[PDB]
């Protein structure tokens, strides 16, 4: 009676009550938690198996950039940027590495060119004095791990002690058999034995802003599982 | 419940770790190691004949240094002493095509031979910048040694020294 | 003249020592440990099935935080990695009566089980401050693990790793 | 070993609670409920911390009463099997949480299979303040201490007497 | 099928119909009854055992004190006062030995100091001319006994012939193992074989006033029992 | 011929010649000596045994505080204060944690309240402009050890290598069996094989001032021993 | 694997971090410390032998 299933950063098999989202600590870097997975009312157990099971995670940050009469068109970011699957050609990245949106003009802000490893960007358009823009570059230079909870907060420990980096995460092209991710670890957790992902990085994270254009959800985490019903 | 695991564990190293160390470098000073790996106590590590590297070594201004630049990984015993008997990855810089070579099986640059590292043994990353070039920074740079998440690439194999009976033998190996 | 002594020595740990560590903590952050004991090299330590604690955990204003607060002693291997199988002192805060419990047998509160700590392992003190509390501070607080001065309370057992013949086994 | 010594309280998942009004003893303020594959046990005597305060953070009238009570399935009270019939105006909270003798032990022992309920009925007779839970707490054990007892939890998987304990 | 239980001065296992409360006779001292315990509809029997079973009893009286322009702050009482468990320090008595309440100002009246064995009290506040105050000191200098009824009024007799005093009752600290009360006696009574406590004292008693601040019930009696279901 | 005896910070079995007292180094913290114990003319030996033998040590510091027309009533101290046995209620500390004395008015200076861990104090009285006051708070935040001398200054070493703190010293209530102190160590020293206690702390110490009210001796050390006659 | 070596008041085998220099106490004569020798990162041990070794 074992059937594979999929999870999400939102609702799904949990109703947005047996799951939470959360930002992270930045000023002191801390291996904080951003997302949990509580077993809901029904299930007997859940199973994760790295080296058999998949994973996806698309993280982005947020900032705020004004404009000027003699606007710059150019920005710098304190969050290292890389491509995802190959070149930095925004047309063919398999999803963009940057998103932008003007606030005054409730409209997108398209990109002209990127200063690649300089971590600076050139835009296509010309913002105005005192005009606000929101950006959503991807998140790199940060670790990730899994762990577990014994119904209170007493951790069993961790799935697999060694971490994994996010620039690497972006680097490996998702959506390709063999080139998929398959971590290491093998676990099981029954009712209220919640799981929590952890992240250690300087920079922030963003799940929602209510002004992000592309589908209400700035980032995501998605995952495969093998459930006993 | 959690699934039991072996002492052997498959990992991938990088810059932002505690036991590793680094430093900035200037041009025309190949003897300065920009990275200093350093054996943790009670933790042997191992590298088979071929394992990736991501020699990301950029400028202060976020630019890969001159293609004439070279990288030499090199084993070291204690005493901060380099060693010729035991050396990996003598190669250039302006060759890797960073953006994809962290990913593809083909770019992926493997080692020359295997390696073992006792509880305190050093490894260094010498960087031959020719001269008159742009200096090196680390914060705008990275480095790696393994592909543990994927399914085609190799990974670094760590073991805790307590979980063995051949530890004396490997200590004699050094 | 001075008397001979065994390798086993009876001590009591606390805040103002070098190899121990600490930090300040905010409310609603359990996983930020307030005390981080680290094994010294060539010095195993040991704890029998029961040893007192004096979990003094006060405010910036020198006031004990909320009774709903909880303290969790916890074992850890290296890498700062938490660990569950191996855990001590799953307790609330509003239960000690500090000013007496440091001293009395009845108010005394021992551990759950025994413990050992190699030349380098970590032990953490996590502190669940649920809500409605002030930020924790350490200079206005202390901590202990044993009662060696007294005559009924137990004490830590330290050993130098060289003196043993079973020291490699432990 | 499979046995473990614990001490319960309010902020847990399987436990449940609800606010209560004056003169409604049949409304349980706390509902403990057997998890799956986790039997628990309580010997003849174990502490309780029956903190039951007002909205305004005040212990309710001393004439208030607490009745712990076992319940089988069907959400059903049971008479054969009952623990801790007691008042409220008796505990002296600040001390009874600590002292061995202000401490309060059960009437008799208990077991709770994978699906069995326990209820904490509260007789506020009349002319009183309504109950709130967020300003209130509860316990059943002191595993930390020495003189006192605690709750004995076991995972059902690691046994062969599981069927006998199910009878 | 024997289970221990607890009784009260109110309702509980009796619905406030199989129990009554009552004051006492004062002008002629009489060993009167204040409280009963009728077996209700259901039970097969009840058992009391002194030297095994516990008891609690917190008695208070009532009076009425006016005020004055040049108010006194001071009172005398014709009911001897003692502490309960130790000193007469109202902060730490384990429950107060005096309660006061102004009627005009529907508010408490806090105490400053007590003339201890003089049976006089000093207050903290200043009452007003013609202002009414209600007090509730504890009750001492009085006996107590138990007895039994054969469904009519024909007494079997008494549990234990010798009495017990109430100043002593207050003196022994309730709420402490060993220091608890355990009287002498051993009885049993089935349906409608009611029990009645008895008290002989000069002073009155008070169960309710509807203006007492602390919880509707001026006094109480509470007790442990061993019931056959 | 072994008999137990007691020592002191003064005279006794030494005539105030085979003992000395001394202050400590403050600007550079040094594990200095404050007190010695020379064997006198007579004895064959002395023995100390921690885990069998007792100890007492009541240390206080000194300062000087002026006054003002608009006097403060309030002070701060660069020496951390704690209680001794329980609360900071000066009435019931088993000896005070602070002493004060005005110099102009050759009289005590009573305390009203303490800012507990703030290490500040409120007084009861009102000092005057240019009026001097001497205080004697207790000493905390400092170590202690024992050692030995081979008739010259060549140390054998130390009794027990690990130190002990003084805030802890105050904390453990003296004067209670079991709760007494019993350190670790076991030694013996014959004629002129003097002992010296050592202390490492920032703050000073005080043995005498000749103006301290309570008995000529600001601090003390006292100790049990097992002597061969 | 035992080899003789030499130390100094400065750096050398210690990088001027595993060694310190210091003055002394004068007003009260004290048997103070002026110089230390911390073992650095690398070595297994060090040995001194008077009646064999120099200074």
């Amino acid at each position: 009676q074992t059937q594979e299933y999929t999870l999400s950063h939102t609702g799904g098999l949990l109703g947005s009550s047996k799951v939470t989202t959360a930002s992270n600590q930045t000023a002191p870097q801390r291996e904080t938690a951003i997302i949990s997975f509580e077993v809901p009312r029904k299930f007997s157990e859940i199973e994760y198996v790295g080296q058999r099971d998949a994973t996806r995670f698309v993280p982005r940050t947020t900032e705020e950039i004004t404009g000027t009469a003699n606007d710059d068109t150019v920005v710098q970011l304190q969050a290292n940027i890389q491509p995802i699957a190959g070149e930095e050609d925004m047309a063919d990245q398999d999803y963009p590495v940057v998103v932008a949106y003007n606030v005054t003009q409730g409209a997108q802000v398209e990109i002209a060119d990127v200063n690649y490893a300089t971590d600076e960007v050139t835009l296509a358009t010309d913002p105005a004095d005192g005009d606000t823009v929101k950006l959503w570059p991807i998140m790199g230079d940060g670790e990730v791990q899994f762990r577990l909870v014994n119904q209170f907060g007493q951790e069993e420990g961790r799935v697999y002690p060694w971490a994994t980096p996010l620039y690497r995460w972006h680097d490996f092209p998702q959506l390709k058999r063999g080139r998929e991710i398959n971590l290491h670890g093998s676990v099981t957790w029954q009712e209220n034995e919640t799981v929590e992902v952890l992240l250690d990085a300087p920079q922030a994270i963003t799940w929602e802003d209510a002004d992000y254009p592309e589908g209400q959800y700035v980032s995501t985490f998605e995952q495969d599982v093998e459930i006993t019903l | 419940n959690i699934g039991n695991l072996s002492a052997e564990k498959q990992i991938s190293l990088y810059d932002g770790q505690p036991f590793i160390s680094e430093q900035d470098v200037a041009a025309g000073d190949p003897n300065t190691p920009a990275l200093t790996i350093e054996g943790p106590d009670g933790y042997v590590i191992a590298v088979d004949a071929g394992t990736p590297i991501a020699p990301e070594f950029r400028d202060s201004n976020g630019e890969k240094l001159d293609p004439s630049t070279r990288v030499i990984v090199q084993k070291c015993d204690r005493q901060g002493n380099p060693l010729g008997d035991g050396i990996i990855f003598n190669d250039t810089l302006g060759r890797f095509n960073y953006n994809k070579m962290r990913t593809d099986p083909d770019y992926m640059r493997k080692t020359a031979k295997s390696l073992m590292v006792d509880e305190r043994e050093i490894v260094k990353v010498f960087v031959d910048v020719p001269d008159g070039a742009n200096g090196y920074d680390a914060e705008r740079s990275r480095f790696t040694l393994g592909d543990d998440t994927s399914d085609f690439g190799k990974a670094v194999e760590i073991v805790d020294h307590d979980d063995l009976t051949e530890g004396e033998t490997q200590a004699v190996k050094s």
